Order: C-alpha cells, then sequence, then structure tokens
C-alpha cells in the first residue's frame, strides 16, 4: 500500500506542478490536496521511485522535481517532498 | 540497429578506463541503455542502466561508487567511465539496449563486447 | 529475487525439445525474462515477460510461468540451441533490481 501512494504522491506532485504553471482558483484545490496528503501521511505513521512514476508519466518533469528536491536539501524524503509541497502551497498566490 | 563497443584495454588496478558504446540505426534519445558485465566462468550481471535521458541512473551494489554510466543522446554514445578497478573486474562489458516500457526491464540489443583485463 | 536455474548442464540430442525452470525466491510475477548466450556471441533476448517472444525470435522459443516458477521450453533443438541460458527478473518493487540466473547449459548428449 505504502509503495504505490508514494508513486501516486509523486505523480500527482508532477500533475500539480505542471498544472500550477500558469500561477507562477487552482490555489485553493492544491492547498486541499496537500492537506489531504499531510493527512494521509499523518495516518500512515525517491530515485528508486523512477519506474513506477514513469510508468504513469512518460515525460521526463521528473529531472525538474528531483533537481528541486536535491536544491531543497542542500521516512525522511517524504517529509522533505511534504514540505516542498506546503511551502509551493503557500506561495502559490 | 546495431551497438558498436571500442574493444577491449588492459588497465592496471586502481586506474581508470573508459568504455564507449556507439549505437546505429535507431534514436538513441528513445531507447534506455545498460551495461551488463561477465567474469570468466561466472555468468551475467547487470552493472548499470542510463534512462532516455540523465534523469534516472541506477547502479549494481557491487558498483556504486565506482562506475559511472553517462550517455550523449547527440552522439549517439553511451559510456562507463570506470573508477578504482578492483581485481574482480576483470570481465567482459556488454552494452545493453531496454526494450520500450519503464516496466518491461529487460536486455533488448547487445554490444559486440568488451574484454577489460586488470593486471 | 534469486532465481535458480535447476537444469543448469543438460546432454540432450540436437532437434529435441528442451525444458528449462528458473525458480524464483520471492513472488515475481509475469516480471522475467530469458535469454540465450551462444558461444562466440553476444546474449539476445528470447522471451521478456515469462510468456512472450521477442522480436526476430522463431517461434520455437516459448515459455510458461507466473508466480515463483518458471519454464522455458526450447523445441527442436538446432546446432545453435546448445548455448547457456539466462533468466532475469525485472519485478517493479523499489528499489528496482536486475538478477541474473547462474546459467543453465544445454549440450550434446553422447555415448
Amino acid at each position: 500500500f505504502f509503495e504505490m501512494w508514494v508513486t501516486y504522491l509523486l505523480t500527482e506532485t508532477i500533475t500539480w506542478k505542471d498544472k500550477l504553471k500558469t500561477c507562477m482558483k487552482n490555489c485553493v484545490c492544491f492547498d486541499k490536496w496537500v492537506k489531504q496528503k499531510e493527512d494521509e501521511w499523518n495516518s500512515i505513521k525517491f530515485e528508486s521511485f523512477f519506474f513506477h512514476v514513469m510508468k504513469k508519466l512518460n515525460k521526463e518533469k521528473w529531472n525538474k522535481l528531483m533537481d528541486e528536491l536535491r536544491n531543497k536539501i542542500e521516512q525522511d524524503a517524504i517529509e522533505l517532498l511534504l514540505e516542498y509541497l506546503k511551502e509551493k502551497s503557500t506561495i502559490c498566490k | 540497429v546495431q551497438l558498436v563497443q571500442s574493444g577491449g584495454a588492459l588497465v592496471r588496478p586502481g586506474g581508470s578506463l573508459r568504455l564507449s558504446c556507439a549505437a546505429s540505426g535507431f534514436d538513441f534519445s528513445d531507447f534506455e541503455m545498460n551495461w551488463v558485465r561477465q567474469a570468466p566462468g561466472k555468468g551475467l550481471e547487470w552493472i548499470s542502466y542510463i534512462s532516455k535521458i540523465s534523469a534516472a541512473s541506477f547502479y549494481a551494489d557491487s558498483v556504486e561508487g565506482r562506475f559511472t554510466i553517462s550517455r550523449d543522446n547527440t552522439k549517439n554514445l553511451l559510456w562507463l567511465e570506470m573508477t578504482s578497478l578492483r581485481d574482480e573486474d576483470t570481465a567482459v562489458y556488454y552494452c545493453a539496449r531496454d526494450l520500450p516500457g519503464y516496466l518491461e526491464r529487460v536486455f533488448d540489443l547487445w554490444g559486440q563486447g568488451t574484454l577489460v583485463s586488470v593486471s | 529475487i534469486v532465481l535458480t536455474q535447476s537444469p543448469a548442464t543438460l546432454s540432450l540430442s540436437p532437434g529435441e525439445d528442451a525444458t528449462l525452470s528458473c525458480r524464483a525466491s520471492q513472488s515475481v510475477g509475469s516480471a522475467l525474462a530469458w535469454y540465450q548466450h551462444r558461444p562466440g556471441q553476444s546474449p539476445r533476448l528470447l522471451i521478456y515477460d515469462a510468456s512472450t517472444r521477442a522480436t526476430g525470435i522463431p517461434a520455437r522459443f516459448s515459455g510458461s510461468g507466473s508466480g515463483t516458477e518458471f519454464t522455458l521450453t526450447v523445441s527442436s533443438l538446432t546446432s545453435e540451441d546448445f548455448a547457456v541460458y539466462y533468466c532475469q527478473e525485472y519485478k517493479n518493487s523499489v528499489p528496482p533490481t536486475w538478477t541474473f540466473g547462474q546459467g543453465t547449459k544445454v549440450e550434446i548428449k553422447r555415448t
């Protein structure tokens, strides 16, 4: 359950990054999605997830997301991704 | 469709070597690349993978930190920069092409082979 | 995932059918491939989903298996079918693994 959950989290993160390209009403729905994923992470408790996410999305997006997370950093990677999503949801508008 | 490698070379232990794998007959940007290693009398053993772009690069557990796979999808060359070569890396290095589909992680078409021997 | 080629060396006459095996330590699925390392030549892909057939491969190369037991059945062994056959899992787990077998071998039997 967990591994496909991280797959869908990364896939919908890339999709929401694609949807918020015009925001550089979707901010409120994005904040609801981030709060939903944060609640799911509260209920439960990235390079190796390449194949599942790229089966879901045949576009490489993936190299942008990994570069943004590695610029951010420079059980724990999940926390880093959720802090990244909340930080983007703060500056959405 | 053809994958032509660089040919074997003799290298001292602790040294460096740059393999090459020039592909022809297809689109290099549309295919994931692989490196497969065969020691004498040991069998086949995957060591490296690179994606269509350099977004993903995977290594075997015995080769992490030492080897580096890189590709040039406008010159159709796949490299494997080799660093800190031990005595167990005397082997034949094969350059493999992966099928379309990121789930189907197989090795479709292979190179000519490259006997790397250390002394 | 640990892959075991039980047949190993196989003394068989040419023109006959040869069955093989590739036992996985874990439940993989249909994510298993088969290879043929002919002597003096590069390996080639035969089957890539433990049941299918790769492009450029004759119909005598057939396989089956969807759990932990896998089997490649090659029929009417020609001169180039006496090779070393490998089986590779590509299971969609995290981290991804590319694990081969030891290599079963088909050889010509004699007196």
